[PDB]
């Protein structure tokens, strides 16, 4: 274990994983929600982060050399 | 200065077309004048000062 | 371009571009400097009466405790000593911190910067529920200390269990921990507030929760953010302040000290003054002329070589008297008398106003030159004050008329009275602001501030002016920092460039956060020395080679590597 | 004159004895506020020919944690000092068996006696001050924070709690007036307790390199 990084979600790796996702699924990707209507690739990125299910691993490199591996869906959602 | 410290600041000129300064004595005996009681006369007008 | 890569690494320390720790915490305090605010702490102004007339909660009066608290608490309060004993701990963990905020904070001041507020929170969850100020309550008392203390055991920005890791976390939170304690009290919310039991999880649930989201981020460019927060308040800089003596202020006094160039236009240091001569003007005079440099020529009126073959030829008329005075008490004739006199005469004027009077000087114009010159003089009794010289005649068994104007020309401004010699005009004056005060704690319990006389001058010499007597060393300085730096330290230049360019910033009404100075003067003085801002500063750092190639010597240094 | 060189030996001498208390040293407690009328009965009057002959005031002490490491302390009686004047205290450290020592220069050394000092490296240290440096304490005054040095085991904790190397760490050189104050040598670290205004303390380390 020993995790000695925040639980919070930052405000950086919010915006490079919602662009990630979104050009994941503009390149025919397959969805994970039950969207209703929605066309906008970023709209639909948007409400996966809030059902908390993008299959990302977030990888923070301590400056040690050392490193620990988040799954998105661990992280408390800052907004 | 332990030398001119009691004889005070010297007048100088700086002519054209010359290297090194010149005190004016000098410059005024070039013209004639030698004596030090015709320079002194055209440079002090009144010698009750 | 200095501070480009300075930011926050994923362990919340604060690490140049080649890992050099720069601050164990953002801001020393692990906060981003967007969800804060001011507050006040309304527990170190008060006097050692009101603060226990406020702060107290005593339990043994039966009405007051009726009129507040229900009928089932004011029973159990009563009847209880485990309940007595813990409510009269929490006022000896009050009175520990009221000392240290005097001890924290000097002045007197009450207005700080600090994460959410605690007053409006009070405010809204009176009016989510509908808290009816009128009736008596249902809050325990002990419920409210342990709640305080379990929210304070959950608000960690050093976690970890190991000592060094546990203290650092308690220096870290300790002025909000202090704020929190003062302000939730058991006295405070069960006459003031007034606030229920439901009306207290939700205030306690929300305190943590706007707490936990002003820590900062792991990954903002808080270098660059610190350098343009700044320069911008530079613009509104006074170019130059001449409507305000002399002080330099403004964007040349910043980048003196944005460089630490030798020359300040204006070096000066001000001087407190210790005992009761900080209070009457006359002991304030005496020490300033003390202190000042004063020469020869200042208190001389005209000098006069004169030719005495015999020291009783006396060519001016009315010197006779006292000379032969001496002369019927003759000493010093050793080898001749020399035929040549210089006599000086001074101004009493000049004399008295430093508190001179010509036997110092006969001595010290002796005793210090040599013994090559001989001083008889006058008494003062008499109007003019006149004391003639001559040659020690040894020498007379290069022409001695010449070396008498060259020693004349030498003394009057060789001379060296009194003070110290490079600081050369020292003003006097009693401030009316609560700047330069002195503010004491009354034995009640109060700041009162008190007028006292302080010294500038203009010129710096501060080793010396420290030494003195009656001179007080703590709290004197110099506005120059590479004096401080020789003189004082490396952390006493930290401190007093923060000072500075605090004084700076503020002198037009304006306002700049904390953290941009702090990481900005921790930056500057990080690898021991006074390196400054500029060309030839950022030149020789453990940096690359490709960046030193984007500063006007790419081929040169980059044939070297 | 004699009452201000009265006054200033009896200055200079109550620094140095807190000097020596900071750095560990054992020393009583009522020269610590030594008045300058007790110390004018007991060393002499005055010093121009006087008992006071800038000898009879050299001070050797002893540690607390142990009797047997002492300092001294010379006060030089000529201004500027030579080379087997130096060599002549040398030999009365050689004599006495003590490394730690001192030396109070009145106004100054020759470039010939800074040669002769550095020399003794693994063995008899030396400090050379100045006798104006002395006349005040430094440490305190109001900008200058509590420096304290600490143990090499403890230094080995802080580089495994922040999971340091010892290059990473704010520097100062043993050059400016609390390094040599404190007696510091290259590779020991200095730990900074500073209040501040946003948290309340703040504790900073520093290494002298």
């Amino acid at each position: 274990q020993k995790r000695i990084t925040t639980p919070y979600m930052t405000k950086y790796e919010r915006a490079r994983v919602l662009g990630t996702r979104a050009l994941q699924i503009a390149m025919c990707a397959p969805v994970m929600v039950e969207l209703e209507g929605e066309t906008d690739p970023l709209l639909i990125a948007m409400k996966e982060l809030k059902a908390r299910k993008i299959p990302i691993i977030i990888r923070r490199y301590l400056p040690d050399g050392s490193y620990e591996d988040w799954g998105v869906d661990e992280l408390i959602i800052s907004d | 200065g332990a030398k001119k410290s009691a004889i005070g600041q010297r007048i100088v000129a700086t002519l054209p077309y010359i290297k090194q300064e010149v005190p004016i004595i000098i410059v005024f005996r070039a013209l004639g004048f030698v004596s030090d009681r015709d320079i002194l006369e055209h440079i002090i007008y009144d010698f009750e000062d | 371009k200095s501070m480009e890569s300075v930011m926050v690494k994923y362990d919340a320390t604060v690490r140049n571009s080649i890992n050099q720790v720069v601050q164990l915490r953002y801001g020393e305090d692990g906060l981003a400097g967007e969800s804060v605010e001011f507050q006040n702490l309304a527990t170190l102004k008060p006097s050692n009466k009101a603060f226990e007339k406020k702060f107290r909660f005593d339990y043994t009066n039966e009405r007051a405790l009726r009129r507040t608290l229900q009928e089932d608490l004011v029973k159990d309060v009563l009847s209880n000593a485990h309940i007595q004993n813990e409510l009269e701990r929490e006022f000896e963990r009050m009175r520990e911190d009221r000392e240290v905020l005097r001890v924290i904070f000097p002045t007197g001041d009450s207005k700080v910067v600090l994460p959410c507020n605690l007053l409006r929170m009070i405010w809204n969850a009176q009016k989510i529920f509908h808290i009816n100020p009128r009736l008596p309550s249902d809050l325990h008392p002990i419920k409210v200390v342990e709640g305080v203390k379990e929210l304070s055991k959950k608000l960690v920005i050093v976690n970890g269990d190991d000592p060094l890791s546990r203290q650092a976390q308690e220096n870290a939170t300790l002025l909000f921990n202090i704020h929190l304690r003062s302000t939730l009290c058991s006295r405070r919310m069960a006459e003031e507030f007034r606030l229920s039991g439901e009306a207290f999880d939700w205030l306690l649930g929300e305190i943590e929760s706007k707490f936990n989201q002003a820590i900062a981020h792991p990954g903002e460019m808080v270098g660059a953010l610190a350098a343009q927060s700044l320069g911008e308040p530079a613009t509104q800089m006074t170019l130059n302040t001449f409507h305000y003596k002399n002080v330099t202020l403004g964007v040349p006094r910043l980048k003196e000290l944005i460089n630490i160039s030798k020359k300040p236009k204006t070096p000066s240091l001000t001087v407190f003054l210790l005992g009761q001569s900080a209070r009457d003007a006359e002991r304030a005079k005496d020490i300033l002329c003390r202190l000042e440099h004063t020469t020869l020529r200042k208190v001389t009126a005209n000098t006069a070589i004169y030719y005495d073959p015999n020291p009783q030829s006396t060519v001016v008329a009315e010197d006779q008297e006292w000379v032969n005075v001496y002369y019927e008490m003759p000493d010093f004739d050793v080898a001749r008398i020399s035929p040549w006199l210089l006599r000086v005469e001074l101004d009493r004027k000049h004399m008295t106003d430093r508190k001179l009077t010509m036997e110092q000087i006969a001595e010290k114009i002796n005793a210090g030159f040599g013994d090559d010159l001989n001083c008889i003089f006058n008494d003062d009794n008499a109007e003019k004050l006149v004391l003639r010289i001559r040659i020690m005649n040894s020498d007379e068994n290069m022409d001695d008329d010449v070396f008498l104007r060259c020693i004349e020309s030498n003394m009057l401004t060789d001379m060296t009275l009194q003070g110290i010699e490079q600081i050369s005009k020292v003003y006097m004056h009693l401030p009316q602001t609560d700047n330069k005060k002195k503010i004491i704690i009354t034995e009640d319990g109060e700041f009162k501030a008190l007028q006292e006389w302080i010294l500038e001058t203009d010129g710096v010499s501060l080793m010396r002016v420290l030494s003195e007597k009656d001179v007080d060393p703590v709290r004197t300085t110099s506005n120059d920092i590479v004096e401080i730096f020789t003189v004082l330290g490396i952390e006493a230049v930290r401190k007093a460039l923060e000072r500075e360019l605090y004084h700076v910033i503020s002198f037009d009404g304006s306002y700049v956060n904390y953290r941009h100075l702090a990481l900005l003067c921790d930056t500057m003085t990080c690898r021991g020395h006074l390196m400054a801002i500029t060309r030839h500063g950022v030149n020789r750092q453990d940096t690359g080679p490709l960046m030193k190639c984007s500063f006007e010597e790419t081929v040169d240094v980059l044939m070297e590597a | 004159d004699d009452e201000e060189e009265t006054y200033r030996l009896w200055k200079i001498r109550k620094t140095i004895m807190q000097l020596c208390h900071d750095r560990g040293y054992l020393v009583t407690q009522d020269e610590l506020d030594q008045t300058l009328e007790e110390f004018k009965a007991q060393f002499g009057d005055k010093p121009s020919e006087g008992r006071p002959r800038r000898t009879d005031l050299t001070v050797l002490v002893a540690h607390n944690d142990d009797p047997t490491d002492q300092m001294f302390v010379f006060f030089p009686e000529e201004p500027k000092v030579g080379i087997k004047t130096i060599k002549v205290y040398c030999q009365r450290m050689q004599e006495e068996n003590i490394t730690r020592a001192l030396i109070v220069v009145q106004q100054g050394m020759t470039p010939s006696a800074k040669q002769s000092l550095v020399d003794m490296a693994p063995k008899y240290i030396l400090e050379q001050f100045l006798q104006q440096e002395l006349l005040i304490n430094i440490t305190e005054h109001e900008l200058v924070p509590e420096h304290v040095v600490m143990t090499k085991e403890e230094v080995t904790e802080l580089l495994a709690r922040y999971k340091l190397r010892e290059n990473q760490l704010p520097r100062i050189q043993a050059g400016d007036p609390v390094a040599r104050y404190f007696g510091i040598k290259r590779g020991q670290v200095v730990k900074i307790i500073r209040p501040s205004e946003t948290a309340g303390r703040y504790i900073t380390y520093r290494l002298v390199q």
